[PDB]
Order: C-alpha cells, then sequence, then structure tokens
RNA sequence: AACCCCUAUACCUUCUGCAUAAUGAAUUAACUAGAAAUAACUUUGCAAGGAGAGCCAAAGCUAAGACCCCCGAAACCAGACG
C-alpha cells in the first residue's frame, strides 16, 4: 500500500530548449548598457512584486495598497481578514521580543 | 483574479455607455463637476498654513467637512444647506 | 511594541521612551532620576543634588531601549551648539 | 511545492525486520513493532 | 610574483568550471535549524506551559505589572524640538586639504557645496534637517591650501587658517529647498521647473549672517578689512594682502545672496536636452525672480 | 575618481604619497585603493576584537606575512596573530597595528 | 538560437491618452509636462512658456512670499525692537 | 595578410601585465592564428573567484523568481463556520471547525502563501566582479576564444558545427557579437537553426550563460566593450545618483 | 534444541516522584503542528567611505546566510430566519 507498482513515465528534459540555453541573457543590462534600464525592469510578474520583496505581511499589504482597489469582493474580504490575522501574529505573538 | 477597472471608476464607465453616453455635454459636465459645498456647520480655517502654538513651527493646515445626514423631507424644503449631524 | 506596522510594515518607535531619555551615539542612554521634583522640603541637600544628576543606563536597559526605538534614533546628529556634543564618542575605554 | 515522503515503506521495513520472530501483532504492526523492537535492542 | 599565477596555472589542470560544481564560500551558508528529531523536535526550543511556551508573553518592556522601568522615569525634554534642529555636516581642514591633495577638490576655482558634493568631500542630507557644512578647526597647523570656500558656519580658528594662507572664506545660508538644489543641480534640472531664489535667513539667523567676524554673506563689505586684521593680530601671522595676488579675481567671487549657482539667475530653465539656457522676459516674472 | 595631481614636494600636506615607480621588486604587491590610499583597515568584532587588515595583496602573500610578522615582532614583544586568505588575497593580524603597517608599506613603494 | 533584441528604454517622450480612464492622473499635470520637457528638450513638443508660473500663478507665490518670507529690514527692525526689550 | 594585433587600450598597471589570445576567423576552418590580441589582466587575468560565481550564478537564478504556489489557511475554505458538535457530552473530540488543519479537506497549517517574490541585489560591484572572473576563468582553461568578426562564408550551420568539431570548441558555444544590429547576417542565419550555439550581443553577457556553454567567442570589438564597461567599476566615485541621470565624464 | 534455564516493572504525557489502579492510544493507510524584526554573528564586495537618489559612516557600508508552532471553550456583537 501507498508504494507505486511501475516505474513512472521517464521524465526527458531539454537542456536546450530556447528557454534555458538563452537564461540570464541580459542580467547585466545595467552595467553593460549604461545604466539605461536596471535589471529589476526585466522581472515579469504582479504589478505589486515586480523588483520588490517582503515578508507575507507585508505582500498582503502591499497587494492591497496597489490592486486592491480591482480585487474581487471575495478576494478582497480574504485579503482585510488575512492582514489583520498576520498583524496580531507578528505583533503580539511569538518566542522573541 | 483582477477587474481591469477599479471598482470606484465603474460608475464614470457606465456614463461612457448607453443611453447616458448620449445625454447632452453640458449635463454631463454638471455631474462630474464635484465642487465642494459651503462649510454651514463647521468653521473653516481660512488659511492653508499656520503656526504650531505647541512647536512653533508653520504647518499646512486643511479644511475636512463634517458629513452631512439630509433627510428625505428637505428635499421638498429649502434648508439653506443644513442638515443632521 | 508594533513589529509590522498595519499601513507601512515597519517597525514602530515606542514614543513613552523618547520623551524621558537621551540616546549619546556611542549607545549609552541618558534619564533623569526619578522624583528629583518631588517633595524637595523633606529631602536632604545631598539627596536633592543625587537627584539633579544625568545617570546612565545598564546594559539591559540600554538594549531594552534600543529595541523599543528604531534606527533613526541612533543616527549621528550634528546640531548646532549641542550641549551633549562631547558625549557622544568614547575615550580610552578599553573592552 | 508539496514535498510528502515517498519511500515510507522502506522506513516501516527497517523496523519490521526485527520484528518478524515476535509474537503476535507486535510482528507486522509499526506502532506496537517499533516498541518492542527497541526495547529488544 | 606568486599565488596570483600560481591560481591561474592551477586552474588549467582542473575540470571545466560548469554549473554542476559550484558552492558557496565555506561559513556564508549557515545551516537551517528544524523542529525535527530528537535534539530539535518535542518541545522545540519552546520550553514547557506557561506564555512562553504557548506564545503569549507580554509585549516589550512589560515587568509583570510593576511599574515598568521605561514609565517611571520622568519625562524631560533631551528631546524636545529634536526635528526643528539645524545640523551641520562638518568639514576638516584635515578633510578639506586632502580632497585638495587629491585633486578631488579644485582650489582654482570658487569652492561652494555643489564642488564638495561632487568631489565626494562630504555628504549632505536636506531631509534630515541638514543645513549645510560647518567648517570646523581639526587640522589648522598643517593646512597650507589657498581657497576662497563659502560654507554655512565657520570657527574662528579655522577662519584664520583659511585667511593666514591668503584665502577667503565666507558664510552664506541656504534655505532646505536651495540646500537640496545646490546639493544635487542635475536632478533638479530634470524637473523643468525655474531655477528658484535662494531665500533669506529666518531671523534668529540674521545676525550670525550680517556680522563680519563670521565672514557673514550679508554682512558689511567694509567691515572685513578690520575683522581680518583682528584675527592676524590675535593668532600671531601677518594678514596677507591678496589684491596683490593673481587669483585676486577668483578670490573675490561671490554669489549674489538671492542666487543659488555662480553665473545662472534665479527664474532661468536649463535646457540639458539641448545644452541651452531659457531666459524669461516678461517683466512681472523678470521682477519676481529679481527681488 | 581623479588621478592625483602631480606635486613638486612629497608626501602633501595632508601627508599623502604616491607609489613608487617603479613598483617595488618584491614577490607580493599591494595595490592601492580606487582613491589612491594605502588598503591598510582596522576591524572590531564583538566589541573587542581588534583587527587589522591588509587588502588587495598580489603575488605571494605568505612572503607578506613573513615580512609583517618580522616588522611586528619587536613591536609586540612576540609574533602577532595573523590569518592569511589566500582565496581574496587579505591579511589579518590580531591587533590595532593601521597607522603603523601604513607607514612601512609606504616605505616599500606601495 | 540567437537572443532576442535587448530590452532598451523606449525613446522620446510618452504622451499618455487625456482620456483613457486608467492613465495615472499624475501623468496629465503641468509638471509631468515640465519633467518631459528637461528630459528632451525641444524634442518633448513642450511650448517653453508654460514653465514659468502664469500671471495668476505669479500672484500666489508673491502673495505667500510676503505673508512668510519677511524682507531682510523687517527682520532687523524686528531683532534691533526684540533686543532693546531684553536690554 | 598582416596580423591583426590588439592592444589595450585602458592603462594597465604597471606591476602587472597584459595576457593574450589568438585572434581568429570563422571565413574558413583552419582560419585560426590571424593575429594576436592583447588583453587587460584585470579583466581577463583576475583571481579565480569561484565563491563569487557561485554567489553571482545564484543571483541570477533567483532574483527575478516569482513563486505562484499558494494554499488555502483555514480561513479560506469554503464553509466551516459553525462548530461541528457541542464542545461536551460526545464524547468526541472537540473542534471548533470542519476545516481546521486536522480535518481532511481543511485548511493549510503553513502552506505556500504567493504570489512570492524571491527579488535581491547583489551589489553592482559583486556582479561586475563576477563577469571578470568568468572572462578569467574561461581564458585559463582554455574555452576562450577571441574572433575578428563573426562572419561566416556561408550561412549553413552544418559549417559552423563542423568547423567547432574541427576546432575542439566543445558541444556547447556561446557566441557574442557587440551589437544586435550589426551582427552578420550569416552567423544569425546559423545560430538560428542551432540550439548548443547561442548568439548574443555584448550587454547580453552573464555568468550563467558563460559557465552552461562550454566555449566562449568573442569577437574583438567585444573585448574591448567589455574591457571599457568592467574597468569603469573599478575607478568610479560612488554615485550621487543613479548613473542614468547625466554626468560629466559619463557615459564614454 | 521452538519452549523449559537466567535477566528483564510497555509507551507517551504529566509530575517532587508514575509498573502505577494518573492522561491518551483497537489497528492499518493517508493527512496532520516554528511564520519575522531589532541587534549581533559568519562569509564575500568596495573602503574614509559604502550603497543602482532617499540611508548610513569617528572602519564603516553593501549583500547574503541564519530566528520566533497546532487543535480546543463558555462567550460578545451585527444582520438574517423561525
Ligand atoms: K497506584
Ligand atoms: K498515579
Ligand atoms: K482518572
Ligand atoms: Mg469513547
Ligand atoms: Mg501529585
Ligand atoms: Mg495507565
Ligand atoms: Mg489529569
Ligand atoms: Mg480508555
Ligand atoms: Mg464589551
Amino acid at each position: 500500500i501507498g508504494i507505486r507498482l511501475t516505474l513512472p513515465p521517464p521524465k526527458v528534459v531539454d537542456r536546450w530548449n530556447e528557454k534555458r540555453a538563452m537564461f540570464g541573457v541580459y542580467d547585466n543590462i545595467g552595467i553593460l548598457g549604461n545604466f539605461e534600464k536596471h535589471p529589476k525592469e526585466l522581472i515579469r510578474g504582479p504589478i505589486w512584486l515586480r523588483g520588490w520583496k517582503g515578508n507575507e505581511l507585508q505582500r498582503c499589504i502591499r497587494k492591497r495598497k496597489m490592486v486592491g482597489s480591482r480585487m474581487f469582493a471575495d478576494d478582497l474580504h480574504n485579503l482585510n481578514k488575512r492582514i489583520r490575522y498576520l498583524y496580531k501574529h507578528f505583533n503580539r505573538h511569538g518566542k522573541f521580543r | 483574479p483582477l477587474h481591469k477597472y477599479p471598482v470606484w471608476l465603474w460608475k464614470r464607465l457606465q456614463l461612457r455607455e448607453g443611453i447616458c453616453s448620449r445625454l447632452p455635454g453640458h449635463y454631463l459636465r454638471s455631474l462630474e463637476e464635484e465642487r465642494t459645498p459651503t462649510p454651514v456647520h463647521y468653521r473653516p480655517h481660512g488659511a492653508k498654513f499656520k503656526i504650531n502654538p505647541k512647536n512653533g513651527q508653520r504647518e499646512r493646515v486643511e479644511d475636512v467637512p463634517i458629513p452631512i445626514y439630509f433627510p428625505p423631507e428637505s428635499q421638498r424644503g429649502l434648508w439653506g444647506g443644513e442638515g443632521w449631524i | 511594541l508594533t513589529y509590522f506596522s498595519a499601513r507601512k510594515g515597519k517597525r514602530k518607535t515606542v514614543k513613552a521612551v523618547i520623551d524621558r531619555f537621551l540616546r549619546l551615539h556611542c549607545g549609552l542612554w541618558v534619564r533623569r532620576k526619578a522624583g528629583y521634583k518631588k517633595k524637595l522640603w523633606k529631602k536632604t541637600p545631598a539627596r536633592k543634588k543625587r537627584l539633579r544628576e544625568f545617570v546612565f543606563c545598564n546594559k539591559t536597559q540600554s538594549k531594552l531601549l534600543d529595541k523599543m526605538t528604531t534606527s533613526f534614533w541612533k543616527r549621528r546628529n550634528w546640531y548646532v551648539d549641542d550641549p551633549y556634543q562631547k558625549y557622544h564618542d568614547r575615550t580610552n575605554l578599553k573592552v | 511545492l508539496r514535498n510528502r515522503v515517498t519511500d515510507r515503506y522502506f522506513r516501516i521495513q527497517e523496523v519490521l525486520k526485527h520484528a518478524r520472530h515476535f509474537r503476535g501483532r507486535k510482528n507486522r504492526c509499526y506502532r506496537l513493532a517499533v516498541r518492542t523492537v527497541i526495547r529488544a535492542f | 610574483q606568486g599565488g596570483g599565477a600560481r591560481a591561474l596555472d592551477l586552474l588549467r589542470g582542473l575540470p571545466r568550471v560548469s554549473l554542476a560544481n559550484l558552492k558557496p564560500n565555506p561559513g556564508s551558508k549557515k545551516p537551517e535549524r528544524r523542529p525535527r528529531g530528537r535534539r530539535r523536535g518535542r518541545k522545540c526550543g519552546r520550553g514547557h506551559k506557561g506564555e512562553r511556551q504557548r506564545g503569549t508573553r507580554p509585549r516589550l518592556g512589560f515587568e509583570g505589572g510593576q511599574t515598568p522601568f521605561y514609565i517611571r522615569i520622568p519625562k524631560y525634554g533631551f528631546n524636545e524640538g529634536h526635528s526643528f534642529r539645524r545640523q551641520y555636516k562638518p568639514l576638516s581642514l584635515n578633510r578639506l586639504q586632502y580632497l585638495i591633495d587629491l585633486g578631488r577638490v579644485d582650489p582654482s576655482q570658487p569652492i561652494d557645496l555643489t564642488q564638495l558634493v561632487n568631489g565626494r568631500g562630504v555628504t549632505i542630507q536636506p531631509l534630515k534637517r541638514d543645513y549645510g557644512v560647518q567648517l570646523v578647526e581639526e587640522g589648522a597647523d598643517t593646512f597650507t591650501a589657498k581657497v576662497n570656500i563659502e560654507v554655512q558656519l565657520a570657527s574662528e580658528l579655522a577662519i584664520a587658517a583659511i585667511e593666514k594662507n591668503g584665502g577667503v572664506v565666507t558664510t552664506a545660508f541656504y534655505d532646505p529647498r536651495s540646500l537640496d538644489i545646490v546639493c544635487k543641480p542635475v536632478p533638479f534640472f530634470l524637473r523643468g521647473q525655474p531655477i528658484p531664489k535662494r531665500m533669506l535667513p529666518p531671523e534668529e539667523l540674521v545676525p550670525y549672517y550680517t556680522d563680519a567676524k563670521n565672514r557673514g554673506y550679508l554682512a558689511d563689505p567694509a567691515k572685513f578689512p578690520e575683522a581680518r586684521l583682528e584675527l592676524a593680530r590675535k593668532y600671531g601671522y601677518i594678514l596677507p594682502d591678496i589684491t596683490k595676488d593673481e587669483l585676486f579675481k577668483m578670490l573675490c567671487t561671490r554669489k549674489d545672496p538671492r542666487q543659488i549657482f555662480f553665473g545662472l539667475a534665479p527664474g532661468w530653465v536649463v535646457n540639458m536636452a539641448d545644452k541651452k539656457i531659457l531666459k524669461p522676459t516678461d517683466e512681472n516674472l523678470l521682477k519676481y525672480y529679481t527681488s | 575618481i581623479p588621478d592625483p595631481p602631480k606635486h613638486e614636494h612629497y608626501p602633501t600636506p595632508s601627508g599623502w604619497q604616491p607609489p613608487r615607480d617603479p613598483p617595488p621588486n618584491l614577490p607580493y604587491f599591494v595595490r592601492r585603493s580606487r582613491m589612491h590610499n594605502i588598503p591598510v583597515y582596522k576591524d572590531i568584532t564583538h566589541g573587542n576584537r581588534q583587527m587589522t587588515v591588509i587588502r588587495k595583496v598580489e603575488g605571494d602573500i605568505w612572503a607578506l606575512q613573513k615580512d609583517v610578522e618580522d616588522f611586528l615582532s619587536p613591536l609586540l614583544g612576540k609574533t602577532p596573530v595573523t590569518q592569511v586568505n589566500e582565496v581574496t588575497g587579505t591579511l589579518r593580524i590580531k591587533g590595532y597595528f593601521d597607522q603603523e603597517l601604513k607607514a612601512w608599506l609606504l616605505e616599500k613603494g606601495f | 538560437y540567437r537572443a532576442r533584441p535587448p530590452p532598451r528604454r523606449r525613446p522620446g517622450p510618452r504622451w499618455p491618452d487625456p482620456e483613457d480612464l486608467l492613465t495615472p492622473r499624475w501623468q496629465l499635470g503641468p509638471r509631468y509636462a515640465a519633467k518631459q520637457f528637461a528630459r528632451y528638450g525641444a524634442a518633448s513638443g513642450v511650448v517653453p512658456g508654460s514653465l514659468w508660473p502664469s500671471p495668476e500663478q505669479l500672484r500666489e507665490l508673491e502673495a505667500e512670499e510676503r505673508e512668510w518670507y519677511p524682507s531682510l529690514a523687517t527682520m532687523q527692525e524686528s531683532l534691533r525692537v526684540k533686543q532693546l526689550a531684553e536690554e | 595578410p598582416e596580423p591583426v594585433l590588439r592592444k589595450v587600450e585602458l592603462p594597465v598597471p604597471t606591476h602587472r601585465r597584459p595576457v593574450q589570445a589568438w585572434v581568429e576567423s570563422l571565413r574558413g576552418f583552419e582560419q585560426e592564428r590571424v593575429g594576436l590580441a592583447d588583453l587587460h589582466p584585470d579583466v581577463f587575468a583576475t583571481a579565480p573567484r569561484l565563491d563569487i560565481l557561485h554567489q553571482v550564478a545564484m543571483w541570477q537564478k533567483n532574483f527575478k523568481r516569482i513563486s505562484y504556489a499558494k494554499t488555502k489557511t483555514r480561513a479560506e475554505v469554503r464553509g466551516g463556520g459553525r462548530k461541528p458538535w457541542p464542545q461536551k457530552g460526545t464524547g468526541r473530540a472537540r473542534h471548533g471547525s470542519i476545516r481546521s488543519p486536522l480535518w481532511r479537506g481543511g485548511g493549510v497549517a503553513h502552506g505556500p502563501r504567493g504570489p512570492t517574490s524571491y527579488y535581491y541585489m547583489l551589489p553592482m560591484k559583486v556582479r561586475a566582479l563576477g563577469l571578470k572572473v568568468a572572462l578569467t576563468v574561461k581564458l585559463a582553461q582554455d574555452d576562450l576564444h577571441i574572433m575578428d568578426s563573426l562572419e561566416l562564408p556561408t550561412g549553413d550551420p552544418q559549417y559552423l558545427t563542423e568547423l567547432a568539431h574541427y576546432r575542439r570548441w566543445g558541444d556547447s558555444v556561446l557566441l557574442v557579437d557587440l551589437t544586435h544590429e550589426e551582427m552578420p547576417q550569416s552567423i544569425v542565419e546559423a545560430t538560428s537553426r542551432l540550439k548548443t550555439f547561442n548568439l548574443i550581443p555584448a550587454v547580453g553577457l552573464n555568468v550563467h550563460s558563460m559557465l552552461k556553454h562550454q566555449t566562449l567567442v568573442l569577437t574583438l570589438p567585444t573585448v574591448a566593450f567589455l574591457e571599457d564597461k568592467l574597468l569603469w567599476q573599478d575607478s568610479r566615485y560612488r554615485p550621487l545618483y543613479p548613473f542614468s541621470l547625466p554626468y560629466s565624464d559619463f557615459p564614454r
């Protein structure tokens, strides 16, 4: 029970598909391009996460600030509750003070 | 998912569609224009800058209106901009 | 303490501490003595003089006051005619 | 990334291998065998 | 001659450096501690019951109910009005001399905030309530350069060191907006705003800057000869005649009190794209910027 | 960073000397920093570990260590405690010796 | 393969639609046009005359100056009077 | 045929001497030894810092990673508002909601909470040093080849494949021209049909590509570009504001 | 030589102390619990400066690594439905 009885379908990786072969190209776009662009401008993703990092409370606060006016009501309500929950957790509970 | 437009802009998007779109421009201008009401139930600063008496520094001041409730009966009379507080 | 603010995700300063203690850049904290303005009529001049001193905190209190204030309150300042200017740096201190 | 244990079978047999000569349910049921194998060692 | 080349030639005989044989520097990647296994699981470093094991101990500074240490000390205005006190980045005559000796500040031309910032001699933070540089005396004995330097505050002994070498020093006030512009001109020009007027000092600073003993930029020029003579008598040097020097014209260059940059007037727009300068000619505008 | 002007007399009023030309004939080399100073820094940990670091060392760093051992042995009365970091070209000494080491490396042509 | 063209800063001023409801209100002011002029100069297309305050704006600048920034003589006069009272 | 002799443009430290590489050509199979190029020792003979390569390789791999993994907490799973049964009396374990992480179909206690960013920035000087080290390492291990240009006699990929096999260039080759627009159309046609021979402009060079490919091919214009860009970081002041704004001597 | 011989007071939790006749557990499978600042430390870079405006600097400063759980009331309030 719990362990598969046949080998899984073999996994073939093309180590030289175009995505892998060109990975990292232009990561020095600033230092090699007269700093017209910053490498963070190459990051694609949510508008609230490009070239920025934080813990989960900071991300939720940042997402609420920037796209919160555009969120669906159920999702915005969950985000409000999540911020409140993390607010209590990070400010009032834990081993260290 | 996200909405393309902020929800608070949805009412304004509606005015660009349908019968509202075809309303006369001068009427549509009146709607958009949200002029500040004359202060009635609060006393305005009268200036943009004031000296903070506690620390003696020039600080900016703002007039924040007092929310007013206008009962439906006021829409049949002329209360001069007064309402319930 | 507020380790993470709801608006900025930043730790906040306890303003009670700012109103009572002075931080020297070297990491020492200076306080007044408790009761230096209370019932002076019953205190001896030797006691009154002790009560008027500006005194240093111990390591435990220093570490505590450091944690209750943010980094802004530890920066070197260059106030003109600061009465405490010479007390910001240590001299001849070994270990 | 959801990681689940995949070789738990082999972890279990490492105890059960020493319990096979015991009597009763403590020769096959890990919960019971693990305690009697520790005592045996 | 040795280890340097000994490493590159030692690399020739090794496998190729690839993405398969890299590693962090030893000591750079401390291991993670997880609550798993005998040593770190079970109670997992949190102790046994109480508030601490349950994660509910009181805030920082609370002492269990005893009126806490940070509350029972009396309030005293150590930090009252800290945010409106003016700060001055000190510039030493040791540091000024060093900047000149290394070629980072040019003594052949007037030295003001822009030249000290651009030579990376001082770092000014107007947002942290810096009001400029105070010229401090440290290094006065060994200071030899002759300069025309403009600071915001200057010590008498610092002034004596400047003037003993045949140099000139004036103290000038910069309001926080003017200070921000004078410190980073290029970012301001990228705002496309007319150059503003440099404001006057506040009252409490008007006596400092109208006083010749401070070489104030609003001080009476006719009173400077005496004040320069007093320091020479006080400190025992012979005041040089700077009118006789060939750089005398340079040594006399001073900005107008309402002027932020040498050679540029209030109300001009710097067009860095086309390398042009636009001057308004409207009378009302022109009167505003000259007033 | 501008290259330093030529001065009629050295050291300059500030005390700065340029590196010797031609470079000294030694197994190791100490390059100057981007601001043209000798790369000797004092460092502190734990509030009590006074340390001097010599950076930007080329060539044989084990020869530089022996020289620093022999220069500082008389001053200390014993052999200095040192770390040789071949990878980074850095010598680390226990104790503050920044001024002595600067004046000594400057008299070598570095 | 060959790499895609390097990502480059789209040249020239970016003038947004003053009608699209999703254009930031900060990209539509006179201050935004002033920055476009400063970055690109005449190629921006901004009339340079719009860079100085208008007559009504100039009146507001001068009024705030008179109220909050007194003359040198006024401040010297104030210090003289204040000094006599202390003396 | 006069040799192509490239000298270093930027001043070399007196105590150091330039390193050298054959200048080669892709115009024929045996057109090696077309010249001799000096290379700046501070760019092509720096200390071999593999620890810095790992730093820069990991910054490249991770700094742009956005994770999109996400689980629902007990707060976000559908329903689950009511207390399933009374606290006392039933002889069951006490439970507050059917979506606790103990229940099948419950919330996840400490699951991924994406989208999660991994953005960080190694100091610019470290990032520039990683480029030098990779170049120094390629030269030192005989994996670097300098060409005068990347022009081919034909745009046929088999030629470029056969040419690499003849010259013992390895399985993967990274071609660096100076500019994207001014790449010879022949090398563009050959590399576009290949998987392990990759053509990039100079501005796209990076530690991850140089490590992924076994062989690194640089035209001579590229070398001058690289020496200029990387040696600039060694002599620069600390910035006063972003280097994208006007400076006295920058760019060029 | 399976047993007979000899030795041997399940386990977890909880406790001053548990074979305890104290807790929990039929058993199997699967699921099910340590989240992060301050400072410090370690390892690089640059260094009287550092940092890709802001912020720090009386060897600092940048970067990185490394750190703070789970389930459970009786309640309280708001709006519905009876
Ligand atoms: K018992
Ligand atoms: K018991
Ligand atoms: K019981
Ligand atoms: Mg039961
Ligand atoms: Mg008991
Ligand atoms: Mg029992
Ligand atoms: Mg019990
Ligand atoms: Mg039972
Ligand atoms: Mg209540």
